[PDB]
């Protein structure tokens, strides 16, 4: 995931 | 929500809480949403694009707390998950960041209005509030940068709409913000939406009617000086909303 802000909720980042 | 106020769902009864079920049966919060008709919640495409499987999602209405039940709350599955076909994401900016969830109870029913569950009005074509207008945002998102858990109680705050002129200034967002987006922030940069608030409502009092003017979309950090929250300009997407519902 991404904890970088609005726009990153519920994302896949391996 | 950074700063602002703890609230209760009766104050924000169009607010939809969207979660995702994981393999093993754990449930995590994804994003907010807004009830625009009994069968339809509107939110942001970015909240679902990486996991576009409607069966994964749970939608609550009438819910004030993140992990506890609220009296009168109603639980829904997603019958149809509609993401915007021209969605894309740049380094900061998200484009066509808008999505529709058709909701259904296990019995096949849509939302039933109550004291804690109500629809929010859509805006009319080309009609947004003047810049400087105070509007409200609601969500279960982070209260501070350092949070690794979301707040247990729903929050709201009030922010001011910022002109496209101002938001496009070099120290703001430059050309990364477009006319299909609305900026809003606190003049003192002390309150703002933050991660987890995405997909939630920006509501403005427009001709005495509470109106879904924006949908929480993006921004650099949270409550960062010269970095407004950026919102999908709902008024630009009325044809898309109309056609897909
Ligand atoms: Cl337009």
């Amino acid at each position: 995931g991404x904890a970088l802000g609005r726009g990153c909720e519920n994302h896949r980042c391996l | 929500i950074i700063g602002g106020e703890f609230t209760t769902i009766e104050n924000q009864p169009w607010f939809a809480a969207i979660y995702r079920r994981h393999r093993g049966g754990s449930v995590t919060y994804v994003c907010g949403g807004s009830l625009i008709s009994p069968c339809w919640v509107i939110s942001a495409t970015h909240c679902f694009i990486d996991y576009p499987k409607k069966e994964d999602y749970i939608v609550y209405l009438g819910r004030s707390r993140l992990n506890s039940n609220t009296q009168g709350e109603m639980k829904f599955e997603v019958e149809n998950l509609i993401l915007h076909k021209d969605y894309s994401a740049d380094t900061l900016a998200h484009h066509n960041d808008i999505a529709l969830l058709k909701i259904r109870s296990k019995e096949g029913r849509c939302a039933q209005p109550s004291r804690t569950i109500q629809t929010i009005a859509l805006p009319s074509m080309y009609n947004d509030p003047q810049f400087g207008t105070s509007c409200e945002i609601t969500g279960f998102g982070k209260e501070q940068s350092t949070d690794y858990l979301y707040p247990e109680q729903l929050k709201m705050t009030v922010v001011k709409l910022i002109s496209h002129r101002e938001c496009q200034q070099p120290h703001y967002y430059g050309s990364e913000v477009t006319t299909k987006m609305l900026c809003a922030a606190d003049p003192q940069w002390k309150t703002d939406s933050c991660q987890g608030d995405s997909g939630g409502p920006l509501v403005c009092s427009l001709q005495g009617r509470m109106t879904l003017t924006g949908i929480v979309s993006w921004g650099r950090g949270c409550a960062l000086k010269d970095k407004p929250g950026v919102y999908t300009r709902v008024s630009h997407f009325l044809p898309w909303i109309r056609s897909h519902t």
